[PDB]
RNA sequence: AUCAUUUUAAAAAAGCGUAAAAGCUUAAUAUUAGAUAAAUUAAUGUUAAAAAUUAAUUGAUACUUAAAUAAUCAUAGAUGAA
């Protein structure tokens, strides 16, 4: 048909989730039932998703521990923050807003360090 | 049209019962009535719509006007200077923590029960 | 579907005290069954057989 | 003595609908279902066909 | 049906109240400076988690303001003790600016003078081309941080000029 | 932008938007597809 | 296809019943595209008057039906509902098929 | 041995840096002028309808005399409306002894409250009144947006001259009528509306130090840590809040019952934008002095016209080159 | 020409894209969570079964055939709302 000509630009306002971690750590109960399948999609976006923006030591993991409360999944992140989430209860969703209360926030912590934690324009166009 | 009205009724259905009525009289007399001999045009009046079957009633917008004083919305007197025009009550409820104590009294005592 | 259980929910509920009265039952039961057909094409599992035991569970005693 | 007489503003009352929600009993909550289909009667069902409309479509 | 979700960050800590009648029900909003308080109606049915702080809300009345009613209650609440945050560039040859006290001096190819005076910002430069604002509404930010990129913004043909730090940015051939 | 009275949409991108009673469309990637109706 | 290679080859003999059944189907319709299926279908419906016109009928979704005799017969013409009449010709035997009506 | 939800497992929930611990030395309103919060979506939202309140509109008095009062207040009724009565009480046509030929009427008109006036619907900023001049081109529009704030009462006076009859009997009558902004006449042995300036305070609703402490519940709460502002109420936590909605008992459950009932709501919220008030905003000050944001000094003349060489930076005076810090504090 | 295989599913492709290549998206599809599937009519009296029931409607959702109703816009002239 016809070549488009005025280029849209969309790299800087990329903002992946699990790209300000160092590590990861699943945790499950084979008595969970709704903790359990939240986890395992989990640990598949952690390592079937993308290298590029993920950090280059990140290396997530999973175990069973039958000892634990509830199936959790425990972050790092780089500037030192530190958490865990049970999965026996909360949704997929209600995760992700707790990782951008963080994302968001280092963001402030290392651009006043001078890093460039973004992205090319040229990486995604619409 | 307007002498009956104060009698809560219209024109048209003060007629439509004249006719239903045994009563021949013209609009020409109740005109006259009405100024001249108003008593007579109540009498008048009262048995049109009761050989009718009609019943009167007020406009529901009306009030007894002792009854408006009465509730205040109207006074005889002066009114007075109006005061400054309250900050709108919020629907949401806020404050600093370190007035708290002086800021439940105030709800509490005033509106306790 | 809906009726058959407040028959049976109802026979849960009154005691048999004769043996003249659970033969009176099961030989009408019997015949009397809620085909699989009927029912629907998405339902608790075996659901047909939960239905017959209220009664020979409340039956087995007399007979 | 009828003209000391009042009359009032004007009252908008708009309704909120009638027909309210209904709420239900949750039985399927720790059950599991499944489909109670047999594929070989409905594949031997002959339905009807749009033999009409597909002779049109071939050209 | 979607069902809206009310964050609540880690600082806060909070309650929820009922009548004996439970025909009223509220819930508060309580820190170390501040409280806050703001109740729902009976067509609004709740669900709450602390393991997430987030709770999860149903309405029977299908308003579609709640989902405005979101952004104001978490920002809102994120709005204590936390800043917001943004970063302007810029890219050019006879270009630069001068910083001095949340007051920014701009020169950028016009006859005219182009302070910027910030009231109740902050404002701090990591270099040459970068400088950050900060506050703690949103809403002013921006006001605040557009009047800078209104000066100069993107050509569409080259990126010279200033813009923010995230945003769509469009390009355009020229002079191949 | 050019007034269609007949709005058209040519990429799957144009899409409608309605300021009171005024009406248009916009795309995100070609600023010529947008229009208005007078 | 929806299982793998490695375990088809060792129930590659099952598809006997795939093969053996369409048998069955194919040979069935191909023998029975003659004759008509033994079973009654009814059509209640109503009289026609002269007060029930087309555009009132058709706001109350109903229409007009038409019979056209034969010999020594009379026409007869009737009403019903749209529905009805669709699902008459959502049957296979719908260009020969015998449909009653029950009027009373 | 089989899956039960624990009781008391959450871990350390991690504690960020405060402003004050990162940015000391600067200006404290930052963090403190929070973020903006509409009130006009709460009372649509959380489902706040005000009583209906029905105050006077009009009024008819008698003196010993002939003469007869007719009393108006513009800010409860519409216009129109107002105005219609008017011409049928100006003239006497509720009066049985109306003679049109009079030269003589014993009836008189006192308006008051005519700064605010109530028009229904979007018509107070669209609708104008036209005229022309006598020269060539002429033809002056206005809006009622001028009348309504400037001079709003040619306009009460002017739909009353357009109701009544042709004719020269008018002027007599028009010489008959009066009309106030506030919210009194200056006649006296007459009486006067009392205004309403009262707001209904909600706040029985989202309070508790309104209502009394034994009357409540508390269902739920965060912290071991318990707020000293509440003492005396009970706590019977629920097992249910936390429960979603699907492990509940009952579930709202979409279904063709409630779909239809959906509908119907959806309706009358677009049935609601039609009865919503409009109102004319007022003109603007745009002093940098005053706000809150930021602004531009772009060219000279603003500096005198409002004073700011303070705030302008003197330019005898060293610079800021870059402010990095390295570690964040905790 | 429209075959065939591996796949839980994936068109000798319904389209954009390239000097030709590369690259992008739909159809078809999976994991997880949320989540629609509800109401009925007519038949052989009772004996087959580690087992299997026909013809047919209405309705919720998506795809699809499409039409109708209601409001809005669809430029206006020449002494001045006209
Ligand atoms: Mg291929
Ligand atoms: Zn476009």
């Amino acid at each position: 048909g016809k070549k488009r000509r005025v280029q849209v630009f969309t790299g800087s306002m990329l903002q992946p989730l699990y790209r300000y971690l160092l590590s990861a750590k699943i945790g499950v109960n084979p008595l969970d039932l709704h903790g359990q399948n939240i986890a395992k999609q989990i640990f598949l976006k952690c390592k079937q998703a993308r290298p590029k923006y993920l950090q280059n030591d990140f290396n997530a993991t999973l175990v069973q521990d039958n000892e634990a409360p509830a199936s959790y999944f425990h972050a790092k992140f780089v500037n030192g923050y530190e958490q865990k989430w049970y999965l026996h209860k909360s949704t997929e969703e209600e995760i992700n807003r707790n990782l951008k209360y963080f994302n968001y926030q280092i963001e402030m912590e290392r651009n006043l360090q001078g890093h460039d934690d973004e992205y090319e324009d040229e990486e995604t166009q619409l | 049209n307007a002498a009956v009205r104060e009698h809560n009724t219209p024109y048209n259905r003060f007629i439509w019962a004249l006719n239903q009525s045994n009563i021949i009289l013209d609009r020409k007399i109740l005109s006259n009535l009405a100024i001249n001999e108003p008593f007579s045009f109540k009498a008048v009046l009262d048995e049109v719509r009761i050989q009718a079957q009609l019943q009167s009633k007020p406009h529901p917008r009306i009030i007894n006007p002792i009854e408006a004083y009465a509730k205040k919305l109207i006074i005889d007197g002066a009114l007075k200077p109006v005061q400054t025009q309250v900050e709108e009550p919020l629907p949401y409820l806020f404050g600093k923590r370190q007035n708290v104590e002086e800021i439940k009294k105030k709800y509490q005592a005033q509106v306790h029960n | 579907l809906k009726y058959y259980n407040l028959i049976l929910d109802e026979i849960c509920r009154r005691p048999i005290k004769t043996l003249q009265e659970a033969i009176a039952l099961l030989f009408v039961f019997s015949h009397s069954l809620f085909p699989n057909y009927k029912r629907k094409e998405i339902r608790e599992k075996d659901q047909d057989l939960k239905e017959k035991h209220k009664i020979v569970d409340h039956l087995a005693d007399a007979l | 003595s009828t003209y000391p007489k009042v009359e009032l503003q004007m009252v908008r009352e708009i309704k909120e609908p009638q027909e309210e929600i209904q709420l239900v009993d949750n039985v399927n909550k720790n059950v599991e279902l499944v489909n109670y289909k047999d594929f070989v009667h409905a594949f031997l069902k002959d339905k009807k066909i749009n033999e009409e409309f597909n002779s049109q479509i071939v050209q | 049906m979607k069902r809206n979700i009310l964050f609540i960050p880690f600082n806060i800590s909070y309650s929820y109240i009922e009548k004996n009648n439970n025909t009223v029900k509220f819930l508060y909003l309580y820190n170390n400076d501040y409280f806050f308080s703001i109740n729902f109606n009976e067509k609004q049915s709740i669900v709450i988690n602390e393991d997430t702080n987030t709770i999860v809300v149903e309405t029977r009345n299908f308003n579609n303001k709640i989902n405005l009613f979101n952004n104001e209650f978490n920002k809102f609440i994120y709005s204590w003790d936390n800043f917001f945050f943004n970063k302007i560039k810029f890219t050019g040859k006879g270009f630069k600016w001068k910083k001095k006290e949340t007051n920014l001096f701009l020169f950028f190819n016009r006859a005219h003078k182009c302070f910027f005076i910030g009231n109740n910002i902050i404002l701090k430069r990591l270099s040459k081309s970068k400088v950050i604002l900060l506050k703690n509404n949103y809403n002013h930010l921006i006001h605040d941080s557009i009047l800078v990129r209104t000066i100069r913004s993107n050509n569409i043909f080259t990126k010279r000029g200033l813009r923010f730090s995230r945003q769509i940015i469009l390009k355009k051939k020229g002079k191949t | 932008m050019k007034i269609k009275s007949a709005l058209k949409k040519y990429c799957q991108h144009c899409y409608i938007v309605k300021r009171g009673k005024k009406v248009m469309i916009k795309c995100k990637i070609d600023p010529r597809h947008k229009q208005r109706q007078g | 296809t929806i299982v793998g290679s490695q375990f088809d080859a060792q129930t590659e003999h099952v598809n006997k019943l795939a093969l053996d059944l369409a048998n069955k189907k194919y040979r069935k319709m191909a023998l029975d595209q003659a004759v008509l299926r033994k079973e009654k279908v009814v059509v209640p419906a109503e009289f026609r008057t002269e007060k029930d016109s087309l555009i009132s009928l058709k706001k109350e979704l109903r229409s007009p039906v038409y019979i056209k005799g034969h010999t020594g017969i009379p026409d007869v013409d009737l009403i019903a509902d749209n529905r009805q009449v669709f699902s008459i010709r959502r049957r296979l035997q719908f260009q020969n098929q015998s449909f009653y009506f029950k009027v009373g | 041995s089989v899956w039960k939800n624990p009781t008391n497992y959450l871990p350390e929930k991690a504690k960020f840096p405060s402003p004050k611990e990162l940015f000391p030395k600067d200006n404290e309103n930052s963090w403190k002028t929070l973020n903006d919060l509409t009130p006009s979506l709460f009372k649509d939202v959380q489902g706040f309808k005000e009583k209906q309140v029905q105050r006077a509109a009009y009024m008819q008095i008698a003196k010993p005399n002939g003469q007869m009062y007719h009393i108006f207040d513009a800010s409860k009724m519409p216009l129109g409306r107002m105005c219609q009565k008017i011409a049928f009480f100006l003239q006497g046509k509720h009066r049985p002894t109306f003679k049109n030929c009079d030269q003589v009427t014993y009836d008189n008109i006192i308006v008051v409250n005519a700064a605010n006036i109530m028009l229904t619907g979007k018509k107070a900023l669209l609708k104008t009144v036209k005229y022309h001049t006598g020269f060539v081109g002429g033809l002056k529009e206005k809006s009622y947006k001028f009348f309504l704030t400037e001079k709003p009462e040619q306009l009460v006076f002017y739909c009353i001259s357009k109701m009544l009859p042709k004719n020269l009997k008018r002027r007599d009558l028009l010489k008959k009528v009066e009309i106030y902004r506030d919210f009194q006449h200056e006649k006296q042995g007459l009486p006067n509306f009392v205004p309403y300036t009262e707001k209904e305070t909600f706040d029985q609703y989202f309070n508790p130090f309104v209502h009394n402490f034994e009357d409540l519940v508390i269902k739920f709460q965060s912290s071991k840590e318990t707020p000293k502002e509440l003492e005396g109420i009970k706590k019977e936590i629920d097992p249910e809040i936390t429960l979603p909605f699907n492990q509940r008992s009952k579930i709202f459950k979409l279904n063709a019952h409630n779909r239809r009932v959906m509908k119907q709501w959806k309706m009358y919220y677009r049935r609601l934008r039609r009865y919503k008030v409009h109102k004319i905003k007022a003109p603007k000050n745009r002093d940098p002095n005053l706000s809150n944001k930021s602004f531009m000094i772009t060219s000279d003349r603003q500096i005198k016209d409002f004073n700011l060489h303070n705030r302008i930076v003197p330019e005898e005076v060293p610079e800021d080159d870059d402010e990095i810090m390295r570690t964040i504090p905790r």
